[PDB]
């Protein structure tokens, strides 16, 4: 990248990277037709890319009675009596979107071993490898909270759309691999909502490791975010949502995770390099990156476990301060929750289902929830909102079974 | 340079550990690696055109048989940065 002429091309594609919005789109809506490079893998599709006032989330102009112009596969008239299909199949149903400001695990980021896995690896072991990279080697198209295809327990997407099929389309994964509350500006910027033109959004602020896992070339303590930059950084973001989220929205703050958990599941198994002749395991994967300054986590993929339990106190204490902020702050246009990081619960859901903890972490990068864990805080969630705040995910819409026998699959994804 | 010795060590150990399960040579797996990749994005034909091209000149750098920690560090993928310490995947004999 340093040749002047190729520089330039370098600078481009960072600067579309960064934006986090599809290069495919050219009514500038952040939809796409398109599914990678930000495209619809990570939000609805664009139904019509031709028209900037027809995208996944709105509030049908006219009941859409002459267009579908929210991209829910609900709209004309019926004949019978003059009513216009979304006014009576969803008028009152109060529908939403969900809305992620993540991180890697957000994005589920996944690097499949099989491209690492000689023993298995073959013809079709590689056909994946252009999405994956299109994608940032994030698969948010089959993540926990936006995820709309066949699994590899179903996505907060898929819910929402079985609880109002109105909801058909409505998710966008704002989901960048390096997301903290340092940068999540960025994000709030890359989102898509309107204040007074869109439907209401559950946004789910799940921010589960990056404050505590910097600190690549330095003592990591000292790089970590503060309870107090965080306060400070969660705020502005509060605020800045404020101004774009319909009135009647919410948003959950989701506790960072328990990291320690990886050292003590994996520091003693095999990676998937370290397989064929059991020559390596994540105590190696960790100490390897860790020298070469690029661990995604050097606090938590340490083998000092004093590093490791003041990382996790971090975590704890900046988890706490999320919990502060939504039992002492007040923002007019949504309600405010905060969620612990579901992690017992999550690996005994996995222990009842016959699994073993290992399983519930990336094979790869010794670091991610993988696709399953994903799912299962998922799962979690759902059930954890549905009994204390069931407001925050609306009334099963009455006019489900209406809606699939006129439309049908709403057009598909 | 801290990314491509990661990736150096990635890709060398994909190569090595193919060779070793087909009982064949580098140039072999090599050849096989480039076979598993798609043809889109030219994948396939750029690293066919890779192996052929530079292959043997940098097998023919090596007159013994080593991890892919010491063909990374050789090729200058991996550089002993001043004030760092050595960085290795595997495990080093003696
Ligand atoms: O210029 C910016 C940097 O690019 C940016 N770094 C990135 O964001 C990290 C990228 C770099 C990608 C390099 C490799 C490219 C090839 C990928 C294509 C795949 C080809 C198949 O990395 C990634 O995000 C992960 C890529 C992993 C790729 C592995 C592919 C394996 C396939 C095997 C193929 C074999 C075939 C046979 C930098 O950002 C600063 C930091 O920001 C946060 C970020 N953290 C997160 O992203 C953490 C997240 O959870 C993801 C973790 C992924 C961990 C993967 C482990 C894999 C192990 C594999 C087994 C051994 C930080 O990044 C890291 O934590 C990522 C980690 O370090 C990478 C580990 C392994 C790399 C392997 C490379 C393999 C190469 C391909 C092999 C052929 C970031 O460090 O920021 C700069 C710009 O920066 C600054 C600025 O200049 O202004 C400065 C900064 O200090 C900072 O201040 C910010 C400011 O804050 C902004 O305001 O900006
Ligand atoms: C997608 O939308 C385009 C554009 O819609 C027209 O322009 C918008 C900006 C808005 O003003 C709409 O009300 C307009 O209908 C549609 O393209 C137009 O379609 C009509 C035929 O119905 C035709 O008169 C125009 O020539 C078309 N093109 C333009 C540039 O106006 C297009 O049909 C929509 N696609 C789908 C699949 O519905
Ligand atoms: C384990 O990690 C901790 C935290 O990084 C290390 O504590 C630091 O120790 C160095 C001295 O070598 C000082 O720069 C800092 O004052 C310490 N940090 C804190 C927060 O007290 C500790 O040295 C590590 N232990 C081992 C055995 O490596
Ligand atoms: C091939 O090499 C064998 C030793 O390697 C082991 O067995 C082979 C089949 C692979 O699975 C490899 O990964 C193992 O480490 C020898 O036992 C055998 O004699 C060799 N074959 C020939 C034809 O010489
Ligand atoms: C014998 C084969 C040698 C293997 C060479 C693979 C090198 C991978 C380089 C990784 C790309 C680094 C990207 C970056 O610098 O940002
Ligand atoms: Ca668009
Ligand atoms: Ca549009
Ligand atoms: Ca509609």
């Amino acid at each position: 990248c340093s040749l002047p002429f190729l520089a330039k091309i370098c600078q481009k594609i960072k600067l579309a990277i960064k934006n986090s919005v599809p290069i495919k789109d050219v009514d500038s809506d952040k939809y796409s037709i398109f599914p990678t490079l930000r495209g619809y893998h990570w939000r609805g599709r664009d139904c019509n890319d031709s028209d900037k006032t027809v995208y996944p989330g709105r509030r049908p102009d006219n009941w859409d009675a002459h267009r579908d112009s929210n991209c829910n596969g609900i709209w004309g008239v019926d004949p019978k009596d003059g009513i216009p299909y979304e006014k009576k199949f969803c008028e009152g149903s109060q529908p939403r979107g969900i809305i992620l400001l993540g991180d890697a695990a957000g994005a589920h980021f996944h690097i499949p071993p099989e491209w690492l896995t000689v023993s298995q690896m073959s013809v079709n072991s590689f056909l994946n490898l252009p999405t994956a990279v299109t994608n940032e080697l994030d698969w948010p198209q089959l993540s926990g909270t936006t995820g709309f295809l066949d699994s590899a327990e179903n996505s907060i997407y898929l819910r929402l759309r079985k609880r109002n099929r109105c909801n058909h389309r409505d998710y966008q994964n704002i989901s960048k691999n390096g997301a903290s509350s340092r940068n999540v500006k960025s994000l709030i910027e890359s989102l898509s909502r309107n204040q007074l033109l869109d439907h209401p959004a559950i946004v789910i602020y799940a921010m589960i490791g990056n404050d505590v896992c910097n600190g690549r070339k330095t003592d990591p303590v000292s790089a970590m975010t503060t309870p107090e930059q965080l306060y400070a950084n969660v705020l502005k973001m509060l605020e800045a949502l404020n101004s774009h989220l319909p009135t009647g929205s919410h948003v959950i703050l989701y506790g960072l995770a328990h990291g320690a958990f990886l050292w003590d599941t994996l520091h003693s198994r095999y990676h998937p390099l370290g397989q064929l002749n059991k020559d390596v395991t994540y105590t190696q994967l960790y100490s390897f990156l860790g020298c070469l300054q690029v661990s995604p986590c050097p606090g938590w993929m340490s083998a000092n476990e004093t590093l490791r339990a003041l990382t996790s106190e971090r975590a704890q204490q900046l988890s706490e301060t999320l919990r502060k902020i939504a039992a002492s702050k007040k923002f007019t246009n949504f309600n405010l929750f905060y969620l612990d990081f579901a992690f017992q619960e999550v690996v005994e859901e996995w222990q009842k289902m016959g699994g073993q903890p290992w399983e519930l972490i990336e094979a790869v990068d010794g670091f991610h929830p993988n696709e399953v864990a994903l799912l299962l805080f998922a799962d979690q969630l759902w059930e954890k909102v549905q009994r204390q705040w069931p407001d925050v995910l609306g009334k099963e819409n009455p006019f489900n079974p209406q809606i699939e026998e006129v439309f049908g699959d709403q057009g598909g994804h | 340079d801290h990314y491509t010795c990661v990736g150096c060590v990635l890709v060398v150990s994909v190569i090595e550990q193919l060779a070793q399960v087909h009982n064949s040579t580098v140039q072999a797996s090599m050849e096989r690696l480039c076979s598993y990749l798609p043809e889109e994005w030219v994948l396939k034909t750029a690293c066919y055109m890779m192996v052929h091209v530079f292959g043997a000149d940098i097998i023919k750098l090596f007159d013994k048989d080593v991890n892919a920690d010491v063909v990374c560090h050789t090729l200058e993928f991996c550089k002993q940065e001043p004030g760092q310490p050595l960085c290795h995947l595997y495990p080093l004999p003696k």
